[PDB]
């Protein structure tokens, strides 16, 4: 407030009579549009939402170079006359964009998964951090990533893992919204993806659940759909003419990738498939450590004492175990639990609040 | 230079917001992507009248006249969607799409991904490599080289690089066009840009036209052979009447690609049209090795490696699975800690490739 | 509460080393009842082994006192891991002010990871040699002292080289002769001098004919034969340099001096132009000697540069102009209370056509760089404002306010003496200077009133110095300084836009950002030619040594300037000659493996960027073409065993296949394991206890 008022406020002070005034013939009643055409004689063509095509002229704010068409710009009410230009966002872009910044998730919370991390790392924060692997050998590290396995854990956690140390914004899209039955709109919201995070290439793209675009069928029926063929098929394109040196990537969720186009694919493009693995010993004991921190032990509850008896429940299922001790404690009204909740909480988590059963006989 | 723009709307743009804005809306009314009027009464000869809405459809009746300079009052005048009687002389033809096209001149690609393929360059050879090169030897055989070229295979593999190694050997023009971005919000822009390449290969002879993407655009579609829009019906027009009656099959020539020969119109894979139907094979053992050895430029590796014996573990592949070799090699020299891919790199790539997909 | 009223007013940054005395002069911080409570949670968590949750009640107090209690006797190594993860951020701000109490107690034995947080952040002198204090292993002490070379900062000047260099028997000190000349680019250099003979190329180098061609000729001479000792051309023809006169003559012997560089005689080399008739020929004699004593400040077996003493002063006016800017290289790191007595009436009477003062304010800054003076800002300031004798020209008053900039560094309660300059005469540059005194005279950053002074400033070009160590020590003052280090980059002067990238540059090699290199658009075009004759050298110095590869986004920088005019040949052709710096090979670094930068190589960066005139508009001398040699640092990765001794050992090669004492290699990580404070390049390597190895 003090320096502003001795250096920013005597700038505009002595344009007070001009810098205030001469904002004032705008107006008040202003419009958006998208721009279609621009050319030299200060005439363009715009569109608002409602679809009132004009052939308006253009005003002087900024040079032809600054107006790109399929952008937002400022317009008037009535003559619909170019005033100036705006913000692209407000471009229908992506039916779900979500920016996440710092996502909680990192590769010590997630478990005995450092088999997976090394490997992770190579196709997505290796050529971000350093690229000069890549770079000494000549060749293009992988933009896509390929995961497998249940939600909430492979195909969440590593998600969320690699954009920690990546210091990028995690970006979630929906798979099953890239498609919305309608001829362009496949397309249209492809492009818009690599738009959004290719200019400072501030965050990287992720997708998940992958239930819909990643079967086509043959037909717009059967839980296919004809515009799954020409929305994939040209998003080769795009996987193609985006270059950068890793700062994005794109990390795809699917069950099953035979349904998918082998031109989408494309090997060589997507270098990276995370087959879901089973917890090993390590990989409780990490899990355990978190809550047990705040969760006060009696003195018959080890580390190894957990550990003993486990079907390798998944570091999700894991935290379950620990709520259900921590549950009984409140039957007992005390704060610390004792070693006989969790004797009666590894019986209910495997077996009443999941059921398995470990059917047997060759099964 | 900023408060010098700040005033002109009070001056400069008073004058350009009337001509521009207030002679285009007056009555309820230089690129034209839109053009209106609404009960306007002028005596069959530069009577107009046309409403490019899909609402309050207008016709031009009473004789014929054509003015393609100015019809009427100039200004807001088009055509879109409907083409109504004399007012084909002025087109709306403008739109943004040079990103779409793009025009190649004698292609520099002879042998990446394509190596190996000269099977496949032995059936373009006579109907493609033999025509845009010696186009008089068919005076003497009393046949012609078909019209159309059609391309089979797997997706997204050798549809790109293949078609460009032979207009190498022929010194031609390959121009790609992408089907799925001839479909746009302008009705009528897959019909109108096959117009385009007709024109530009009348005046250059010898040239090649590549159709990429075809079941985008086809014969018909839902939107245009079952709906009431005309823009691939349109498109199918011309490649019969221009292709076929005025355009000689030696200079001109069409080419498409396509996963399925049954997405097309029966009425397109006729005799006539579409004659030729090449299949797009796999590259063999010679094939798959002489593409590694090309990658190998440009990758550091060994210089005691082999790249037969790399080839030889690996199946038949497209063109995409081979690179795939290549780029995976350098990853598993990471775990090794090393500048180069060495022979061992490239055995563990190929059995990522067989036991990761096992297609 | 009665610290942080306390806070506010006084000399120092809170914490204290003297665990006897109870804070009751002066500012009162424990009072007398507060004496049980030092004593009251002791007994208790050291029976029980309570040190949990008793390291987490002095963090909510904020009690230094009461750390030398808890540690007395038994496990040592216990309570220094509860200090790992707990004592340096317990909320979300954070206060490292709790390490002031444990150098005392933990004298003998301190932490591998405490170490560290001591050489960063506040960076006192005595925290850096606190790793010379735990250990009491002479050979543990040589490993220590490589990368002091590469340190500098505190300990610099005569208090420890000069003296302690020749060797010293004690607990704590242990520097040995060897440390002396192996560690710092002495002997090293000489050996990679020696290297650079067979490795020799194919030189174009010749005599020619006329006067004229000699002295573009020179420059190659010079550029061409650096690192190399040639006799052929220097004692056999002298063509090429008794013919040259004036400017000439001072530009031809200074190519002599970078030939005979990086050697452990740069004197009496030169004495053969000593003294021969005229000033002219005089005048590149004590200039080649400066640029030859690159890299060397004290000697390697004697004081041999304080010598030159008596050349700083002449009438002349051709030795003037190159004594002050080769001598003020060579004097780098070494205070002199005659180099300064001498240069205090040059800088205050400013005569060009006599005493040649432009350099001479930017000498003060590189010499004395890194010690401590108070005499140099006293005697500045009574002829800043004042402005005594014939000074005139405000320019070269300006130029003193930012030599001053450089002086005030370490100084303490001195740097009131910058305040009188700074509201003496209004300077855009020194706004900001006035906040970031509190840096070293609290012996600190980070404090209440350091922080909130940063964010009236704010809401100029300068103050983003003090907010990258705050920011990188801070995360809450990290969030909003990168907001509003957006909106700082556009401003009158280029000095807030061209620290942007050349920080950037600097951790380019960790983490590259393309952002900073799109905002440089506005930065090449702002209003005269001027201004893009600095912006093509900016990007090329920044840029030395690499072709493209990240820079490919600052390739569409340069791109805009390629054929204009003949003289936009001489300003496109700028960063081309820096792609070639040190015979087209060269890896800059000006940070060490101690996670900070180096001020000392930061502050002839500085000096450059000020000088340089004669690429530039307005060239005056010929003898400005040679100060690139200053910043040039030696390229080498020294081969050493488990005693540090210069013998060949197997390990794994640096940048060059045979790692031996003395052999050209940088930028090499080290996963194998040493004694303590594990660093890259130079390294001293250890084995475990079970056998004997140097590996």
């Amino acid at each position: 407030f003090v320096s502003n008022s001795e250096i920013l406020k005597p700038f505009e002070k002595k344009q007070e009579e001009e810098k205030k005034q001469l904002e004032e013939i705008r107006g008040n009643p202003l419009s958006i549009g998208t721009l279609e055409e621009i050319i030299d004689d200060d005439h363009a063509i715009v569109t608002s939402p409602t679809m009132p095509d004009y052939y308006v002229s253009i005003l002087s704010f900024v040079d032809k170079e600054l107006l790109e068409p399929g952008c937002s710009v400022l317009l008037h009410h009535k003559t619909m006359s170019i005033v100036g230009v705006l913000q692209d966002d407000a471009d229908p872009m992506v039916s779900v964009m979500k920016m996440d910044k710092s996502p909680t998730e990192s590769y010590s919370d997630i478990g005995g998964l450092e088999s997976q991390i090394q490997e992770i790392k190579e196709s997505v924060e290796l050529p971000l951090t350093h690229p000069e692997l890549y770079e000494e050998m000549g060749i293009k590290p992988p933009k896509g990533v390929i995961l497998y396995g249940a939600p909430g854990t492979g195909k969440t956690l590593l998600a969320k893992a690699v954009a920690n140390q990546t210091s990028a914004t995690f970006l979630r899209i929906v798979g099953s919204e890239l498609i919305q039955k309608y001829l362009g709109d496949g397309p249209r919201l492809c492009r818009q993806i690599f738009k959004v995070a290719g200019e400072n290439a501030p965050s990287i793209v992720f997708i998940d659940e992958i239930d819909a675009i990643g079967t086509k069928r043959y037909d717009s029926n059967s839980g296919g759909e004809r515009e799954i063929q020409r929305t994939m098929l040209e998003l080769l394109n795009q996987l193609d003419g985006f270059d950068d040196r890793g700062d994005v990537k794109v990390i795809m969720a699917t069950n099953k990738i035979e349904t998918l186009d082998p031109a989408l694919i494309r090997p060589g493009r997507i270098d990276r498939k995370i087959l879901f693995e089973n917890p090993d010993l390590s990989t409780k004991k990490k899990i355990l450590g978190i809550h047990t921190s705040k969760m006060n032990l009696s003195e018959d509850v080890n580390l190894e004492t957990l550990v003993t008896t486990k079907d390798d429940l998944s570091g999700a299922d894991i935290q379950a175990m620990c709520t259900e001790a921590g549950l009984l404690a409140l039957r007992e009204r005390r704060m610390q639990v004792t070693a006989e909740d969790f004797k009666q909480a590894k019986e209910r988590v495997m077996k009443n609040k999941v059921e398995e059963n470990l059917e047997g006989l060759y099964l | 230079l900023k408060q010098t723009e700040n005033d002109l709307k009070d001056i400069e743009a008073r004058i350009k917001e009337k001509a521009g804005v207030k002679e285009s809306d007056t009555g309820l009314a230089h690129p034209l992507q839109v053009a209106r009027c609404t009960k306007i009464i002028k005596g069959e000869d530069a009577k107009y009248v046309i409403n490019l809405k899909q609402i309050a459809k207008f016709v031009v009746g009473l004789g014929e006249r054509v003015s393609p300079t100015d019809i009427e009052e100039g200004m807001r005048v088009g055509v879109d969607r409907s083409k109504y009687n004399i007012e084909l002389p002025l087109p709306p033809r403008i739109d943004p799409s040079v990103t779409m096209m793009t025009v190649e001149e004698k292609p520099d690609v002879t042998y990446s991904d394509v190596g190996g393929c000269k099977d496949q360059i032995e059936k373009l050879r006579e109907v493609v490599e033999l025509p845009l090169l010696s186009p008089e030897r068919f005076a003497t055989l009393g046949i012609d080289p078909p019209k159309g070229i059609l391309l089979y295979g797997p997706p997204g593999t050798g549809k790109t690089l293949c078609a460009r190694a032979v207009a190498n050997r022929t010194d031609a023009t390959f121009i790609r066009v992408i089907g799925s971005e001839l479909v746009q919000k302008y009705v009528g822009e897959g019909a109108r840009m096959v117009r385009e390449l007709f024109e530009m290969a009348r005046t250059k002879k010898a040239c090649i036209i590549f159709f990429d993407e075809i079941d985008a655009v086809g014969g018909a579609r839902f939107d245009d052979g079952a709906g009431g829009d005309n823009e691939v019906q349109r498109t199918m027009l011309e490649l019969i009447t221009q292709l076929d009656g005025f355009d000689p099959r030696g200079n001109i020539k069409v080419m498409f690609a396509t996963n399925r020969p049954n997405t097309l119109d029966p009425a397109l894979l006729r005799p006539g049209r579409i004659d030729r139907k090449v299949e797009f094979s796999l590259p063999d053992l010679e094939g798959r090795a002489n593409i590694f050895r090309i990658h190998s430029k440009s990758m550091s590796v060994e210089r005691g490696i082999r790249w037969e014996l790399i080839s030889r573990l690996c199946p038949n592949s497209t063109g995409a699975e081979l690179r795939s070799v290549c780029t995976e090699a350098g990853m598993f020299a990471i775990r090794a800690r090393r500048k180069v891919a060495t022979e061992k790199d490239f055995l563990k790539a190929v059995d990522k490739v067989i036991s990761g997909y096992k297609k | 509460d009665q610290v942080e009223k306390d806070a506010e007013d006084e000399t120092s940054s809170d914490g204290s080393k003297s665990d006897g005395s109870a804070a009751t002069s002066g500012f009162e911080f424990s009072k007398e009842d507060t004496l049980r409570l030092c004593l009251d949670i002791v007994p208790y968590f050291l029976k029980h082994n309570g040190e949990e949750d008793a390291v987490d009640l002095l963090l909510e107090i904020e009690s230094i006192d009461k750390l030398p209690q808890f540690v007395d006797e038994n496990t040592f190594q216990r309570v220094c891991q509860y200090m790992v993860a707990c004592v340096p951020l317990l909320p979300p701000p954070e206060d490292v002010a709790f390490l002031k109490t444990a150098y005392s107690i933990y004298l003998s034995q301190n932490e591998l990871t405490d170490a560290i947080a001591l050489a960063v952040r506040l960076g006192e002198e005595d925290m850096i040699r606190s790793v010379f204090d735990a250990t009491s292993d002479p050979v543990m002490h040589k490993q220590l002292a490589y990368i002091l070379a590469a340190q500098k900062t505190s300990f610099e000047y005569e208090g420890v080289q000069d003296i302690i260099g020749n060797g010293k028997l004690s607990e704590h000190f242990l520097y040995l002769a060897k440390e002396l000349n192996l560690t710092g680019p002495k002997v090293p250099e000489d050996i990679y001098k020696s290297h650079l003979d067979n490795s020799k190329s194919v030189f174009s180098s010749a005599g020619l004919d006329s006067a004229q061609q000699n002295l573009a000729s020179s420059f190659v001479n010079g550029f061409l034969n650096l690192g190399y000792c040639n006799d052929k051309l220097i004692v056999d023809n002298d063509n090429w340099v008794y013919k040259t006169k004036g400017d000439g003559m001072t530009s031809a012997v200074a190519s002599i001096g970078s030939i005979y560089q990086w050697n452990l005689d740069g004197l009496q080399q030169l004495d053969k132009y000593l003294y021969v008739d005229e000033p002219e020929v005089k005048a590149g004699a004590l200039l080649g000697i400066g640029i030859s004593a690159s890299g060397v400040h004290d000697g390697e077996v004697e004081p041999a540069l304080l010598l030159l003493q008596d050349y700083v002063t002449n009438p002349d006016t051709k030795i003037s102009s190159a004594a002050i800017l080769g001598l003020g290289i060579a004097f780098a790191g070494s205070k002199n209370d005659e180099v300064l007595g001498l240069l205090l009436p040059i800088a205050a009477s400013t005569d060009l056509p006599i005493e040649t003062a432009a350099m001479a304010s930017l000498a003060l800054a590189h010499v004395f760089v890194g010690t401590c003076n108070g005499d140099i800002t006293t005697s500045i300031m009574d002829n800043f404002l004042e402005r005594t004798a014939i000074e005139l020209k405000t320019d070269w008053v300006r130029f003193l306010a930012l030599a001053l900039g450089i002086l005030y560094m370490g100084q303490g309660e001195q740097v009131d003496d910058v305040l009188e300059t700074i509201s003496a005469i209004e300077h855009p540059m020194t706004s900001a200077i006035e906040v970031l005194v509190g840096s070293c005279a609290y012996t600190g950053t980070g404090d209440v009133l350091l922080i909130q002074d940063l964010l009236h400033r704010l809401t100029l070009a300068y103050a983003v110095l003090g907010i990258a160590l705050i920011a990188l020590g801070e995360d809450i003052g990290k969030e909003m300084s990168l907001r509003h280090f957006g909106h700082l980059m556009h401003y009158g002067n280029e000095h807030i836009r061209r620290m942007v990238p050349l920080a950037m540059g600097i951790v380019s090699v960790s983490d590259p950002q393309m952002k900073v290199f799109d905002t440089l658009t506005r930065f090449s075009h702002d209003a005269d030619l001027e201004v893009s004759m600095n912006s093509i050298f900016a990007m090329g110095l920044c840029g030395a040594g690499t072709n493209n590869a990240r820079l490919a986004q600052l390739l569409r920088q340069l791109a805009s300037y390629y054929s204009r005019e003949q003289d936009a040949l001489f300003i496109t052709r700028l960063a081309q000659g820096l792609l070639h710096l040190g015979k087209g090979t060269m890896t800059m670094d000006v940070f060490n493996d101690a996670h900070v930068l180096n001020k000392v190589t930061l502050a002839s960066i500085l000096t450059t960027a000020v000088g340089l005139v004669s690429p530039s508009f307005m060239l005056k001398h010929h003898q400005l073409f040679y100060m690139l040699n200053a910043g040039i640092r030696p390229k080498f990765i020294l081969a050493l065993n488990d005693e540090g001794e210069p013998i060949k050992v197997n390990v794994r090669v640096g940048q060059p296949v045979l790692l031996n004492h003395g052999e050209r290699a940088e930028l090499e990580t080290d996963e194998y394991i040493s004694y303590t404070s594990h660093i890259e390049g130079v390294v001293i390597l250890k084995k475990n206890p079970d056998y004997r190895e140097e590996e």
